[PDB]
């Protein structure tokens, strides 16, 4: 039901793919260094809520 | 009374045809659901009125009378 | 600008302002559509300037009536009031600037506020206003007043100016960005800067003196004087029970500063995302549109207000005085209810006159949902209030669900002040204590939320389906206020958004009341009430404490709450006090039975009545020429509505009151 | 434009020109020859048509301070850009597209999305299209549920049914019944299930009496045949996963 | 008291006979109606016995049909 | 119009063109019809003007008298005054001691 | 002037009250439902209008209808 | 001598030139549950913005365009509509089940609101 190619300025559809995109890989990286830092230094990255 | 209940009912029917497996199944066309007509509506109304009035006062007659 | 064209010639004409009432009283409902159509300018005769210069004039009058109210309560306190006894003692004293007259037995009324005063005690919390205004002389409440009736005079000129001033071409109504930067920047950054400057300049040295002791005249005429580094709301003030007027007035002057700040990042264009709101902006440019939207903000804020003002306490013992905070809270609840469905009221009113939003166009999903949100919501809620009813009467409490049986616990309701272990207290009440939820509260909540759901769904109906709908594809041109369309296609009763409305009403105060019950029962069980004595404390709680154990089910709320705390009003006609509450609880009775007669009643019995009973003056020659006429139908059910509404809240009114006064004397 | 007598060298005082080309692109081309009555462009014509070059150069104090008032600032009309957006939006909602959104607390956010509301059927508001029901995975899944799912015979459909049903429906008594906590509430559960499997298979049979579907019908066939041996085997299958629960509850505590 | 009131305002109601006069009360009559009913026992009494108080029921509408035309 | 006697009233088409001062010495003053009831016309002034404007509504006793007249007034001073003197009775003669 | 001929009673007109005789489609439209059609390289539609042999419903009630008006009470001119 | 139009079943007609340009809505007819239908034509001299019996609202095109609707009370509040709009070539049929079309609104080619020769009471 999507129209990708749709010349509209209401098409962002590459932006929400490229913040995805973003937000994934940053993702990919916190929680790989996350649990690094867990493992290694017992650090959790503690939040205060 | 008895539009806003149409519609209601109307949108619960589109609900419900609009519903994957029941649609299937059911079509509406026989026994249709429909808001109480307008006397029919009085009438009920009447006997919801009818019967709170009258048997919420024998528990209250019982109670202080025993 | 010409001042020449207004006369009170058409004083007498009694409704030059709508066409359809030219040919003058031919029957009563001439006169019952005069009063309805009075004040829809949008109808009457003239033009879309016209209309800007009747709304904005007939604000500016009502900002005058507002002043003059706001006048004559200072004056009251002034001249009529036992200010000055409540401010040297505020617990021995009620607050009452309130005296009624000796004329036929009615002295009676009047009660004992202190040696030297008798009169009726006050609950609008306005002698604790005062106190943190720092108004505590009769030469400052008289200055007050005067201050008050000059800006009431000042509105009634601008309205009456403002009536000519603006002609055809004024358009500043219509400059929103620039309405909305002058208030944004200067009624609310300045206001709230100024006033705070106003506390810190006048009330705190005045409240610092008064919590010490000092009475004394050159003193009443160093921030931070008093207050530690705890945070704000984490220590009320000992001696008065109330967050610190420092850090009230501090938080004045963050609140400016942030709107201030807020108004110039608009200005300088800051924010961004003005793609996502441009479909609003270009659709709600509608008095009726900004209507609705501001009903419902003010609606949210008042309902914020009731909940803040109780639970958060700011006032000078307001905490304490008991009757005051449920007042407060009772009434801004009210309002906000009646705010959201006359915000429900007005967006159907901008759907019929201008188009609609785009949501509209799957309303029959949106309505679907939550139809079955709301029976889904009342089902799961109400009926666990009938299974603990069944349940408990057939004698199995281990069946039911509470605290002791099967208990439904509110996890998701977390603490987020982090206050200290205890309760605070001033002089032998409480005047700060956390309010522990359990499975009452889980299903009061779900309650509150199954009939606020319900409202919503009432008001949204009526909003999507005001054009067309299945039944009815003219709803446009049928408009906003009719009776039906017939008794066609099965009947077509009520479909209109005015109908609408006149069903949410009834849910909405079906829902206040519930939540006004719900906060009486649970402030008098676990909240209020004294105390008995490192120290630990025995609570005597007013209620005693019942809440948790009786409310989980109707009966409970019945017998608890309903009979067993309207021993107060109903037992009230000897005692000085409270027998006018008792005569308005009885009052407020009839006239809610008094409106079922409009709820349930159709319009023609009673024309055929009023047609019977003319016979007989036309046979003695008592021929009225304004013929006599049965109400409409939609009047029935306005007159209907107004008093079944009136009648219920005047018996929680005087109920609620009544128990509050005898209780705290 | 310069066929416009009152456009022509209007006075910067009575207003600037940034702010007149602003309100003439904002104001619809048709309007300009005679705008409406309640317009900016209208309190314009009006305006300059009296004050000017060859005509009144001076005016009141409060007169001019009135025309200031009621004449729009810069700020107060749309942009170019909000201009092209306003239209985009509207475009696309005419065409029977919808620029996605998803309502979020007191308000909907937009996804980026452009999505073809319109179906097949263009008249047909069953056929709306949305993720819900008309995106790939619901459609997949939708076809792939035992009551629609291909080459599955009646029995099949019907047994599979009965199996979850059961399997689930025993729950609810054996963990909230009168007797949860004698001995017996699995047993006692397991045969409030089976009751309520049967009461919705007899449901099912009066509903394949009465309406008679005839979507499982084999092709020369009695109606609703399909429809019955399929509420059949659902009364069996209800069973079965009714006591196969019980069974791992009892064997497994 | 209240024969006084009934009848000022019959009183009134016939001499004006006019819709715009009930609307806008013509207030001199009003006052001299009000003033005048002090004698409305007698005057009462002598129009029900000479006939001018009640009309016959065939000069006003009865009602509904009940029956074929 | 008493109002405006003497004064120099150009129509939009002559403005600028006629630039007589009035009996007061005032320029001549721009009349404009708005089709507005409550505004029929309205006047622009062509510069700095030196002229009576009344600001207070032109009110006459007739109309107060009528305005008085609707039946609601009648009525509601009726209904007053009588309850007024109801109240007045009870406060003069309290709790019917004579009867 | 109505072509329309009551089939009950000759004389009254037909209970249609219209005056042009229907129009019978070159083809007339085959029962159908709306069920999904696979695509046989992964793809699925959701609303294809497939054939459908009977009744969608075999009850009484529901095949006793004709739609020749109400209540299948006009003549077969209006079919 | 009045002409019934084709009027294809709206199932058959997916896509028309006829068709207005109309936003949609789910106040269309339901295509699962129902298979009797109203058509009205008609034909527009410019493309007048209308509001749609069903939700939301449309554009016609210059030229011949053709709705489908579920109810003849829609497809005459439609008529009216164009009528105010000054429309009087609009015409309105019933689509059965099978496809057959019944000339409806104009019923004998004059408004019924005008008098015409050959009407009995
Ligand atoms: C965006 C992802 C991300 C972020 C924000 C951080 C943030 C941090 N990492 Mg790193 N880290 C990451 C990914 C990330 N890491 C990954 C993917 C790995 C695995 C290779 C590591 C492995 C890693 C180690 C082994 C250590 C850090 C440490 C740190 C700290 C460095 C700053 C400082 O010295 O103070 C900080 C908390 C240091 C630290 O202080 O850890 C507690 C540290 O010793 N990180
Ligand atoms: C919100 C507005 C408001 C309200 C609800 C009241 C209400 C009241 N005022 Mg009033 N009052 C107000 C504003 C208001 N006031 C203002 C602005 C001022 C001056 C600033 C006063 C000054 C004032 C005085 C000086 C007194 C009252 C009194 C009263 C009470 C009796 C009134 C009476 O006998 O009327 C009688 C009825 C009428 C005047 C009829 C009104 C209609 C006709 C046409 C006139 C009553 C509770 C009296 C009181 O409390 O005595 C114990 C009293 O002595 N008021
Ligand atoms: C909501 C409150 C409000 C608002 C928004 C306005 C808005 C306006 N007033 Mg003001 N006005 C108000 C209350 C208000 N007034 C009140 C209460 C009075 C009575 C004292 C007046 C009396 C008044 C007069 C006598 C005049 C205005 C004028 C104006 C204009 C602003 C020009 C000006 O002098 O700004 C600076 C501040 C504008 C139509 C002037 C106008 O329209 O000039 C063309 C004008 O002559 N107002
Ligand atoms: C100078 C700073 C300052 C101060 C002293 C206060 C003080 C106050 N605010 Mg706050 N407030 C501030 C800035 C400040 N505010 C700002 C900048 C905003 C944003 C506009 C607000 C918005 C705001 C709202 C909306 C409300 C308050 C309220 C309050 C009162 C109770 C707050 C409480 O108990 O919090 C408890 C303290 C904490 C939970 C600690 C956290 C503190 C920060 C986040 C760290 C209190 C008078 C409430 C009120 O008036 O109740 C009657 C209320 O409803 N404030
Ligand atoms: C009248 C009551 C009311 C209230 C109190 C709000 C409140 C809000 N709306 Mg709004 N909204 C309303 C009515 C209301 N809306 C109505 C009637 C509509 C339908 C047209 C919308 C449509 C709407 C949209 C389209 C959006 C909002 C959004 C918002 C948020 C803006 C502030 C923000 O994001 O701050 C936080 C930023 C820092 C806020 C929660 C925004 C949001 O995020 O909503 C979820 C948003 O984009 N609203
Ligand atoms: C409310 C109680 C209730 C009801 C309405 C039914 C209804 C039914 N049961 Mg029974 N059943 C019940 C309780 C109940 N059961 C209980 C408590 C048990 C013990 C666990 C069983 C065990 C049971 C078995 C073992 C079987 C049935 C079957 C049936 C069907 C009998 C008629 C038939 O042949 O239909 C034809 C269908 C019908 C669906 C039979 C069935 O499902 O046949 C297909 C079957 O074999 N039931
Ligand atoms: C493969 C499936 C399966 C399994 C492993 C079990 C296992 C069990 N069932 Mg049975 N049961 C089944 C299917 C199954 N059931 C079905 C389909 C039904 C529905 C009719 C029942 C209804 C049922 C009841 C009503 C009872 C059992 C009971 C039992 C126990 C003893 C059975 C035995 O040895 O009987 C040997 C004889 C043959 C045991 C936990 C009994 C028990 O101990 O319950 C706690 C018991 O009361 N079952
Ligand atoms: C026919 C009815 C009636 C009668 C016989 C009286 C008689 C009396 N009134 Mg009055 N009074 C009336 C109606 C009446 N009143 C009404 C309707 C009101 C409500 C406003 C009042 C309110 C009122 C007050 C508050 C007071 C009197 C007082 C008095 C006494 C002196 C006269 C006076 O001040 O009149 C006043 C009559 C009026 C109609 C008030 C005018 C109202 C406005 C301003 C319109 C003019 C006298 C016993 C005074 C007195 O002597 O008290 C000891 C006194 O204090 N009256
Ligand atoms: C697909 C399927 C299914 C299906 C189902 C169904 C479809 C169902 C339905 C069902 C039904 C369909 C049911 C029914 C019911 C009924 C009822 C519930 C009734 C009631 C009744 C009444 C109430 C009545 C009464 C009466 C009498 C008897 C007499 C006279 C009077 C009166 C009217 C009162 C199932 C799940 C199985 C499984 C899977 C598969
Ligand atoms: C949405 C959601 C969800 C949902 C889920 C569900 C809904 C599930 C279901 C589940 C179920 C519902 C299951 C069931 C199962 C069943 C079974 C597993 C059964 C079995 C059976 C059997 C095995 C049987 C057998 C038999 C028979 C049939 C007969 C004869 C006898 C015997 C025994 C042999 C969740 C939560 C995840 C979360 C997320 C979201
Ligand atoms: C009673 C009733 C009437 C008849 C009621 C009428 C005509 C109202 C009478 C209006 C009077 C004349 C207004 C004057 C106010 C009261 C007489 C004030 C009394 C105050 C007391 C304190 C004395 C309707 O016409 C009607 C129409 C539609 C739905 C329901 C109903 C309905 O319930």
């Amino acid at each position: 039901i999507l129209l990708e190619d749709e010349d509209n300025y209401w098409n962002q559809f590459r932006k929400a793919e490229v913040q995805e995109l973003n937000n994934g890989r940053l993702a990919m990286m916190a929680i790989v260094g996350l649990i690094v830092q867990d493992i290694f230094f017992g650090d959790f990255g503690e939040v205060k809520v | 009374w008895r539009g806003y209940w149409q519609e209601l009912i109307d949108i619960i029917l589109y609900m419900h045809l609009k519903t994957p497996i029941l649609i299937d199944l059911w079509n509406g066309g026989v026994y249709t659901p429909l808001a109480l007509s307008i006397v029919q509506a009085r009438f009920i109304g009447l006997v919801h009125f009818t019967a709170g009035l009258i048997l919420t006062y024998p528990p209250f007659i019982i109670s202080t009378t025993s | 600008a010409i001042f020449r064209y207004v006369n009170a010639t058409l004083w007498s004409k009694a409704g030059h302002f709508n066409k359809a009432l030219s040919k003058g009283a031919k029957t009563t409902t001439w006169i019952w559509n005069l009063h309805a159509s009075a004040h829809d300018f949008d109808i009457q005769q003239g033009s879309a300037g016209l209309i800007a210069r009747k709304v904005f004039s007939s604000g500016l009058a009502h900002l005058s009536l507002v002043f003059f109210w706001l006048g004559g309560m200072h004056f009251h306190g002034a001249y009529l009031s036992n200010y000055s006894a409540w401010l040297k003692d505020p617990k021995s004293v009620a607050p009452s600037s309130h005296i009624a007259y000796s004329l036929v037995g009615q002295d009676i009324l009047n009660s004992y506020t202190s040696q030297y005063f008798s009169g009726i005690t006050i609950t609008s919390g306005f002698f604790q206003l005062y106190r943190s205004e720092g108004i505590v002389t009769q030469s400052q409440l008289k200055y007050a007043c005067a201050a008050s009736l000059i800006a009431t005079l000042i509105c009634l000129s601008g309205s009456y100016l403002h009536m000519q001033l603006m002609s055809k071409f004024t358009s500043f109504y219509k400059k929103f960005q620039s309405l909305s930067q002058s208030h944004l920047i200067i009624m609310f950054g300045f206001g709230s800067v100024s006033f705070s400057a106003h506390q810190i300049h006048e009330a705190l040295p005045i409240n610092s003196l008064l919590d010490s002791g000092i009475w004394d005249p050159q003193l009443f005429s160093a921030i931070l004087l008093g207050t530690p580094s705890a945070i704000t709301g984490k220590l009320l003030n000992p001696s008065t029970g109330s967050i610190f007027l420092s850090q009230v007035a501090a938080h004045h002057l963050a609140v400016g500063i942030v709107f201030i700040t807020l108004g110039l990042i608009k200005w300088c264009n800051l924010f961004f995302s003005r793609n996502a709101i441009l479909s609003l902006r270009l659709a709600y440019m509608d008095y009726h549109a900004q209507l609705s939207i501001n009903l419902a903000v003010w609606a949210s804020l008042s309902m914020v207000a009731a909940h803040h003002l109780t639970e958060i306490p700011v006032y000078p013992y307001e905490s304490t005085d008991y009757p005051t905070v449920l007042c407060l809270f009772v009434h801004h609840a009210c309002l906000s209810g009646f705010f959201t469905v006359a915000s429900g009221a007005h967006a159907s009113i901008f759907v019929i006159r201008q188009l609609p939003t785009s949501e509209i166009r799957h309303r029959d999903p949106i309505i679907g949902h939550l139809i079955w949100v709301c029976i889904a919501l009342g089902l799961h809620s109400f009926g666990l209030y009938c299974h603990n009813d069944t349940l408990e009467a057939l004698g199995r409490p281990e069946d039911t669900f509470c605290d002791n049986s099967i208990q439904l616990k509110p996890i998701f309701a977390k603490q987020f002040l982090g206050l200290q272990p205890g309760i605070e207290v001033l002089d032998g009440k409480i005047v700060r204590m956390t309010q522990e939820l359990g499975t009452a509260d889980f299903m009061v909540h779900h309650i509150h939320a199954f009939t606020i759901h319900v409202t919503l769904l009432i008001l949204l109906k009526g909003v999507l389906y005001a054009r067309n709908s299945r039944l009815v594809s003219d709803k446009l041109e049928l408009g906003f206020a009719y009776p039906c369309d017939g008794p066609g296609r099965g009947g077509t009763c009520q479909i209109s958004p005015w109908d609408h409305l006149f069903l949410a009403v009834f849910w909405m105060y079906n829902c206040l009341s519930v939540v006004i019950f719900h906060y009486f029962w649970k402030m008098q069980s676990d909240v209020w009430g004294s105390y008995v004595h490192h120290s630990s404390l025995t609570c005597s709680h007013y209620s005693q404490g019942d809440f948790s154990v009786n409310s989980i089910t109707i009966n409970g709320w019945l017998r608890n709450l309903l009979w067993s705390e309207a021993s107060q009003v109903i037992q009230s006609y000897a005692l000085p006090s409270i027998c006018s509450y008792g005569f308005i609880f009885l009052a407020a009775h009839f006239v809610w039975a008094f409106s079922l007669m409009f709820l349930f009643s159709g319009r023609a019995y009673w024309q055929e009545l009023i047609e019977s009973i003319l016979w007989s003056h036309h046979k003695l020659k008592i021929v009225p020429h304004i013929q006599p006429r049965a109400l409409s139908i939609s009047q029935g059910r306005a007159v209907g509505l107004t008093h079944y509404v009136l009648g219920g809240i005047g018996c929680t009114w005087a109920f609620i009151i009544s128990r509050m006064l005898v209780l705290t004397t | 434009i310069s066929k416009i007598a009152y456009l022509q060298d209007v006075p910067r005082t009575i207003l600037e020109a940034d702010v007149l080309e602003k309100l003439l692109m904002n104001t619809p081309r048709d309007q300009w020859e005679d705008p409406p009555e309640d317009t900016y462009l209208y309190t314009l014509k009006t305006f300059a048509e009296v004050y000017g070059p060859g005509k009144a150069t001076k005016m009141g104090w409060w007169d001019y301070f009135r025309l200031k008032l009621d004449l729009p600032p810069g700020f107060e009309l749309l942009d170019e850009d909000e201009m092209k957006v306003a239209a985009d939006y509207d475009k696309l909602m005419m065409e029977g597209k919808i620029p996605f959104a998803v309502p979020g607390p007191a308000g909907f956010w937009y996804t980026g999305a452009v999505i073809q509301w319109k179906g097949k059927e263009q008249f047909a508001g069953d056929q709306v299209q949305t993720l819900t029901e008309n995106g790939r995975f619901s459609k997949q899944f939708l076809a792939n549920l035992a009551f629609y799912r291909d080459g599955l015979k009646p029995w099949q459909r019907g047994l599979e049914i009965g199996m979850a049903h059961g399997y689930f429906l025993i729950g609810p008594f054996t963990s909230l019944g009168p007797l949860r906590n004698t001995p017996e509430a699995a047993t006692v559960g397991l045969l409030c299930g089976c009751a309520i499997v049967g009461l919705v298979s007899i449901g099912g049979l009066i509903f394949g009496s009465t309406i008679k579907p005839t979507r499982f019908d084999k092709e020369g066939d009695k109606p609703a045949s399909g429809f019955i041996e399929m509420i059949n085997w659902h009364a069996i299958g209800g069973l079965g996963g009714a006591g196969f629960a019980h069974a791992l509850i009892t064997v497994f505590g | 008291t209240a024969g006084w009131i009934g009848w000022a305002g019959r009183s009134y109601l016939i001499r004006t006979n006019d819709e715009t006069k009930e609307l806008n009360i013509d207030v001199p009559l009003a006052l001299t109606c009000m003033a005048s009913g002090f004698s409305w026992p007698v005057a009462a009494w002598q129009e029900i016995v000479n006939g001018e108080m009640a009309v016959p029921s065939s000069q006003i509408h009865p009602g509904g049909p009940y029956t074929q035309s | 119009d008493e109002r405006d006697e003497g004064l120099v009233l150009i129509t939009p088409e002559e403005s600028g063109k006629v630039v007589k001062r009035d009996v007061n010495n005032n320029p001549p003053r721009i009349v404009m019809k708005t089709n507005d009831w409550d505004q029929p016309e309205i006047q622009l002034s062509t510069g700095a003007s030196n002229q009576i404007n009344y600001i207070t509504p032109v009110v006459a006793s007739d109309d107060i008298k009528a305005w008085l007249s609707l039946n609601v007034n009648f009525f509601s001073i009726l209904a007053l005054l009588t309850v007024g003197g109801i109240i007045e009775i009870q406060r003069f003669f309290p709790d019917t001691l004579y009867w | 002037s109505s072509k329309w001929v009551n089939p009950e009673d000759p004389e009254m007109s037909h209970p249609s009250g219209l005056y042009v005789l229907p129009l019978k489609p070159a083809k007339p439209q085959e029962n159908y439902i709306y069920t999904w059609k696979k695509g046989e390289d992964g793809s699925i539609e959701d609303y294809v209008k497939t054939p459908f042999k009977g009744p969608e419903r075999a009850a009484d009630y529901y095949t006793q209808r004709k739609g020749n008006g109400a209540w299948d009470h006009w003549g077969p001119q209006g079919e | 001598e009045i002409v019934v139009e084709s009027i294809p079943r709206p199932e058959d007609l997916l896509e028309s030139p006829k068709f207005p340009m109309f936003e949609g809505s789910t106040g269309g007819y339901m295509s699962r549950s129902t298979r009797e239908r109203h058509a009205i034509t008609w034909t527009a001299k410019d493309q007048n913005k209308f509001e749609m019996p069903t939700g939301g609202f449309a554009i016609m095109n210059k030229g011949e365009n053709l709705c489908y609707f579920r109810k003849k009370e829609q497809c005459i509040s439609l008529g009216k509509q164009l009528r105010k709009m000054k429309i009087e070539n609009y015409k309105i049929y019933r689509l059965k089940k099978d496809g057959t079309v019944i000339f409806m609104h104009p019923a004998d080619g004059v408004f019924p609101e005008k008098v015409n020769k050959g009407r009995v009471q």
